[PDB]
């Protein structure tokens, strides 16, 4: 079952099962795309801990061009070389004549909104594929993203794109169509095609170049210095706020209270791989403890919202990935509080994984920095704020009592999620716990 | 001293070709454990105000006296800025292979606010008058009139004290006083360029001296301290593209030290880099993340 | 002038006319302008006040210089109360600059070598002291009555705003002698023409076409939005307006064709792109307009470091007639109202001008490019190689070439309008008088002073600005792509850098300019390119050829590179 194929499988970066100790992983499904193609739906099977189903849509014969043979030879099948179709020009060409069709192959279903696809273009692939998917750019008019790990749709990245541009909000890359198929019993959402944001930059890359500024050639105060992003992250604000209205106007809203016994459940779990937090845990608890028996308001919400996630283009910024990370608790509403707080939370790791490498870049007055970047993390998150409470009537700072929790905990995830992976990172959740 | 290297980064910039560097590095012999090298910008000896060579053992020996600037100033002591005719692309180059070649670096006073010099005063003198402090009556050198100065300060409408002095540079930072301030800060952050290895990439452009210095990684460590630098100068006055081959660092990210800037990491097919005339980088060498 | 009983007029046919140049109806879009003040340049007559014939004499520089046409503000019979907008005297240059017969003799002088000529012309006020404007207030029942625009109330177009909030009290002054409101969008002295009166349009299409048949290449008409008034409207753009424009298209195009005509309008893009006229006969009113806001934003992205206010306006310019062609230059504010240009709604940028600290010292006043960028040699390289590459036709400010300084306490407008630093002598070289009977004293300070910048000392060595400047225009006209070539811009990754390619189809350029002062890397996506080699153009070197994966380039601080995407053989 899978055989020596499967080694490939276990180098790709999207593939998740690294530490996850398997049981028998065999492919659950082959349909037949086109004579040298198969959309292979691959199964794993972990001993302790769920099965989690990828895709890979494989070709055989010869697989081009050479400046991607390493990261695209799958194995060997009597009698040629097999590797995944997203390298292949004349592959992909296909899989988007399919949605373009718009048409069906046994299981998979393709479907496209009622739009204008862009074939007869140039097509090479995205260079940072990410862990949940991989993308191919057709020319500069549209790119296609192919789901690497599937599980029981509706994909929000889909379903919450659509929505969005249906209503006509402009932050959000329009969607042009997609494709799914239905796997044993539930749904599977497997990709989709959207227009190309061509002439893009990341907010990381964006913030990271601003707090570039002010800590080369610095000590001259953050509202003095060129590099200032204050005016952009103020445009961000009512970006975020824009879609937020927008998505609970459709979505719609209900009230509910905030979820005490949930998030000490989370507090108490962050525990377990404990520092100094258990001596703030007190304090924190008295905070959350605070905020018991009361009531917010619940909208569809982005649910993973950093700077990454947000794109800067000629006139707007663009919101993506709405991933947005338990599928059924992905689509849970919640408190918009939180979205503000996970761009909050990303403005400080902006400023300090700098002065991370600014102590890199040691010894004598780091002392500085910090006074710099306390100065910069803390006038971008107003200037956010106050777009935010420019664009909808409501202020998150207004109610901050309800924001300060979220942001709390948002340290708390970013605490263990950080301490596991990379040590080096603790003293940045540990610190801005300990500033909150 | 290692005193003929001067004379040959000059004639090199002049023939825009790294050759005239890389010979006598590479027919330098190697030096005693608690040695070192020490060199500076200068063509001539303080002392008997003669450039060194050799007839034998210098091929550049016929060379120099050819060159008409060189010929200009035998026998007399003369600064950084005037020796590159204030250009500041120039000064900023010499002062980057300065710093980052081996052996430790001797900066001339006034050389870091681009002073130039009076050639008239005496063929050593010439170098010795007073530092320009301010724009203020004898360059805020002396209170007293200055006919009593031991020297006069420069005057012309080129070096003279009315624009070239400490005030004047203090304030932006764009100034050569904050940009050589600068350099020897980012210098003292790596050990590679005062006690590290020295090995030359050459190169398929023979108008790019390309070189990397190195320090071990002592009982361990992952610091700016075990580093290791990568240094790209253009030695001719128009843009330059040069395909390094750093295989041996594959997967590592050069980062510029001016800036912080991560570029893309190394990996097997050539690596290519673009500079302007006159240029150079500062690239460390950092690991892939674990 | 004169008067009978009309004001008398001066014949074209008395003075002669230059040679004319090969007609070519498509000069405009590849010339380089050259924006040079008479009274400044060159003074041969030792009265301490730049001439006509000496800036004829000049004209072997400005030949050298490798610009393609002169462009003169307004020279014309003045009392100068407005910096010679004011005009008293259509058909009369004014007696400090000489005779127009010394103007057709730089006319002549200047087609002989290929250079052209255009000049202001102001087309909505005339000077209080014209003699049409006193034949009105003294003869209200004259000829000339009707010629500006009288009221009995100062109420009349109450939603026209105040030009000149700080200096005028009302758009309305009364004239003592006619006992009559008179109206004026300008300073109380310059009077707006009536141009409802057809006497008015006919006048003053008779004085564009007395300075064609001289041979004069084209004009600037200046103020043109504030021609018309209507009530119930903040009279500006008004359709009557444009149809009188449309005109003076029609009779260029008939009676001399291969003239240029360029629309002085200070308004946001998307306003201005209706001085092209209507697109549906690819232009009938202007060919060329000024896109204002691009050297505001150039200026903020280099100090955010970011590209994309640059990328902005670009994107959110409206396309433009085929015979229209953009007008760029390198200045924050216009000439004639010394406003910077900004639309409320429609720039983003609004508010952050005021809050940037460089940008809020020089509200409302002239500045050269070397001062705006505090002498910074690698910026002005920069900023120049953009405004070259960019689209539409750039026009230089005299002195920009050498990098001159400006002298701020001078006046808000004559800050930049200093004599030209030809050497390091007495009066820089401009002028034989003495140091007292100059109109505007040289730069004496130890950074832009003439004792250390002026031509003769930049003309030796070749690494100077003006031999720079030179070689950059020398470049630019061996490439059409950067004068009528596509635009398309690159992006990249790197928000930093700033990468776009024009293209011909015949060269196809590609130019990368890095807007942070920090050594910056970029990968651009250049497969459709493939097989391509880059060739640098200061430098005739070829870089590797563009491959499949991502192209590298590497700049230094505000550095920039020009590749020719030359094709594989
Ligand atoms: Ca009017």
């Amino acid at each position: 079952m899978s055989v020596e194929f499967e080694d490939w499988l276990t180098q790709q970066r999207w593939y998740a099962g690294r530490n996850r100790e398997l049981v028998s992983a065999t492919t659950a499904m082959a349909v037949r795309l086109r004579d040298g193609l198969e959309l292979v739906l691959l199964q794993a099977n972990y001993a302790d801990g769920p099965d989690e189903r990828y895709q890979v849509i494989v070709a055989t014969g010869s697989g081009p061009i050479d400046e991607y043979s390493v990261v695209a030879t799958i194995g060997i099948a009597d009698g040629q070389t097999a590797y995944d179709a997203l390298y292949d020009p004349d592959a992909t060409r296909y899989l988007l004549s399919l949605i373009d069709e718009s048409a069906t192959v046994q299981n998979v279903r393709f479907v496209r909104e009622p739009d204008v696809e862009l074939p007869l273009d140039a097509p090479p692939r995205v260079f940072g594929a990410e862990q949940s998917n991989t993308s191919v750019v057709f020319g500069e008019d549209a790119i296609f993203k192919l789901f690497r790990r599937i599980t029981p749709g509706v994909h929000p990245d889909i379903e919450l794109n659509r929505v969005l541009a249906r209503a006509g909000n402009p932050h959000v890359a329009r969607l042009l169509g997609s494709f799914e198929t239905e796997w044993e019993g539930e749904p599977y959402a497997l990709g989709m095609v959207t227009e190309f944001a061509a002439n893009s930059a990341e907010g990381w890359d964006m913030a990271t170049t601003s707090t570039r500024d002010l800590f080369a050639e610095g000590d001259l105060y953050a509202e003095e210095v060129g590099g200032d992003f204050a005016g952009e992250a103020y445009r961000l604000g009512e970006a975020v706020a824009s879609v937020h209205a927008c998505l609970a106007h459709e979505l719609g809203t209900e009230e509910v209270p905030f979820p005490a016994d949930v998030m000490a459940q989370r507090l108490a779990a962050a525990v377990d791989a404990v520092p100094e937090l258990r001596e703030h845990v007190p304090q924190i608890e008295e905070r959350y403890h605070k905020l018991a028996d009361t009531t917010m308001t619940v909208q569809r919400v982005h649910g993973d919202l950093h700077l990454g996630q947000v794109l800067r283009t000629p006139k707007g910024w663009l919101l993506i990935d709405f991933e947005g990370e338990p599928l059924d608790e992905r689509r849970r509403p919640d408190t918009p509080v939180r979205d503000v707080a996970g761009i909050l939370r990303s403005f400080e790791y902006a400023a300090h994984q700098r002065l991370v490498d600014q102590a890199g870049d040691d010894d004598d007055r780091a002392r500085q920095l910090a006074a710099r970047a306390r100065e910069w993390v803390t006038r971008n998150c107003a200037s956010f704020c106050d777009g935010y409470a420019a664009e909808a009537g409501t202020d998150p700072r207004d109610s901050a009592d309800l924001l300060a929790a979220y942001e709390l905990d948002k340290a708390v995830y970013e605490a263990a999620y950080e301490a596991r992976h990379r040590p080096s990172w603790l003293p940045i959740p540990l610190g801005s716990i300990a500033r909150l | 001293f290692h005193f003929p290297l001067m004379p040959r980064i000059f004639m090199a910039v002049r023939r825009e070709s790294r050759f005239p560097i890389s010979e006598i590095l590479a027919q330098t012999p190697p030096i005693p454990d608690t040695a070192q090298w020490g060199i500076f910008l200068r063509n001539h000896d303080e002392l008997t105000l003669e450039m060194v060579t050799d007839e034998e053992r210098d091929y550049m020996y016929a060379e120099y006296a050819k060159d008409p600037r060189m010929k200009a100033n035998v026998g007399i002591r003369r600064r950084l800025a005037p020796l590159l005719e204030n250009d500041r692309n120039q000064i900023e180059l010499f002062t980057a292979l300065l710093l980052s070649l081996p052996g430790s670096p001797v900066l001339y006073y006034g050389d870091e606010i681009g002073m130039g010099d009076i050639i008239w005063l005496g063929d050593r003198d010439s170098v010795r008058t007073p530092m320009q402090w301010t724009p203020d009556r004898n360059a805020g050198f002396s209170k007293a009139t200055p006919g009593r100065l031991y020297l006069p300060p420069n005057q012309d409408a080129v070096y003279g004290y009315h624009s070239v002095n400490v005030e004047a540079q203090l304030d932006s930072s764009s100034s050569l006083l904050n940009w050589t301030r600068n350099m020897l800060a980012v210098r003292s952050r790596h050990d590679a360029f005062a006690v590290g290895t020295f090995r030359e990439l050459g190169g398929s452009n023979p108008s790019v001296l390309a070189y990397i210095r190195e320090v071990t990684r002592q009982q361990g460590d992952g610091g700016a301290k075990t580093d290791a630098v990568l240094c790209v100068n253009n030695l001719s006055r128009f843009p330059q593209p040069i395909e390094l081959n750093l295989q041996q660092w594959a997967g590592y990210i050069p980062v510029e030290m001016t800036g912080y800037v991560e570029f893309p990491s190394i990996g097997q097919l050539p690596y290519l880099l673009t500079l302007p005339g006159h240029g150079f980088y500062w690239f460390q060498l950092r690991e892939p993340d674990p | 002038h004169v008067e009978a009983g009309i004001v008398e007029h001066p014949n074209a046919e008395d003075f002669g006319h230059a040679r004319t140049l090969p007609t070519d109806t498509n000069w405009f879009k590849h010339a380089v302008f050259y924006e040079v003040l008479v009274r400044a340049f060159y003074d041969s007559n030792a009265d301490g006040i730049g001439d006509l014939r000496g800036l004829t004499e000049k004209l072997d520089y400005i030949k050298w210089l490798g610009v393609d046409c002169l462009w003169l503000p307004p020279f014309y019979d003045s009392p100068l109360r407005d910096g010679g907008y004011d005009i008293r005297d259509f058909y009369k240059v004014l007696p400090e600059f000489g005779t127009v017969d010394d103007f057709v003799t730089l006319l002549d002088a200047a087609h002989r070598r290929g250079i052209r000529i255009i000049t202001d012309l102001v087309m909505n006020h005339t000077s209080d002291q014209h003699e049409w404007f006193q034949e009105s207030r003294h003869n209200p029942d004259g000829p000339y009555g009707d010629f500006y625009v009288w009221s009995d109330t100062s109420d009349r177009y109450p939603d026209a705003r105040i030009i000149f909030v700080d200096t005028e009290e009302s758009n309305w002054t009364f004239d003592p002698v006619r006992r009559q409101f008179y109206w004026h969008r300008f300073f109380s002295h310059q009077p707006d023409l009536n141009y409802d009166n057809p006497a008015v349009q006919e006048a003053m299409l008779d004085v564009l076409r007395f300075w064609l048949d001289l041979g004069i290449d084209g004009f600037r008409l200046d103020a043109v939005p504030y021609l018309f008034e209507r009530e119930g409207t903040n009279c500006e753009n008004l359709p009557e307006t444009h149809a009188f424009l449309k005109r003076c298209r029609k009779a260029i195009d008939d009676e001399y064709p291969g003239r240029v005509l360029l629309a002085e309008a200070n308004q946001w893009p998307a306003d201005v792109v209706a001085y092209f006229g209507d697109p549906d006969t690819g232009g009938d009113e202007c060919h060329m307009a000024f896109h204002f806001p691009l050297m505001p934003r150039i200026f903020m992205a280099v100090r955010r470091e970011s590209r994309f206010p640059i990328s902005e306006i670009l994107a959110q310019t409206p396309p433009i007639p085929d015979t229209a062609q953009w007008g760029i230059f390198l200045r924050n504010h216009d000439e004639l109202t010394l406003e910077m240009v900004t639309d409320e709604e429609r720039d983003y940028m609004y508010a952050e001008y005021a809050k940037d600290p460089r940008m809020k010292a020089n509200v409302g006043i002239r500045r050269r490019l070397a001062p705006l960028l505090e002498n910074d040699r690698n910026q002005i390289e920069l900023f120049t190689a953009l405004l070259l590459s960019l689209p539409g036709s750039p026009v230089l400010y005299y002195g920009d070439e050498i990098g001159m300084g400006d002298i701020i306490w001078l006046g808000d407008r004559d800050s930049v309008r200093t004599p030209m630093q030809w050497t390091p002598d007495r009066n820089a070289g401009f002028s034989k008088a003495t140091p007292g009977r100059l109109y505007l004293p040289p730069n004496q300070d130890a950074v832009y002073g003439y004792h250390s910048v002026n031509v003769e000392a930049q003309l030796d060595s070749s690494s100077s600005l003006l031999n720079w400047t030179r070689n950059m225009l020398a470049v630019r006209s061996r490439h059409d792509a950067f004068a009528v070539g596509t635009f398309r811009e690159l992006g990249g990754s790197n928000p930093s850098v700033l990468a776009y390619i024009r293209e011909v189809t015949t060269d196809a350029v590609l130019c990368v300019n890095n807007l942070s002062r920090f050594p910056q890397p970029i990968e651009l996506n250049l497969q459709q390119w493939a097989g391509y080699i880059p060739v640098e153009m200061t430098g005739y070197v070829e870089f590797p050829s563009i491959g499949q994966l991502p192209y590298l380039l590497t700049l230094p601080g505000h550095g920039f590179y020009w590749f020719q995407l030359r094709e594989p053989d």
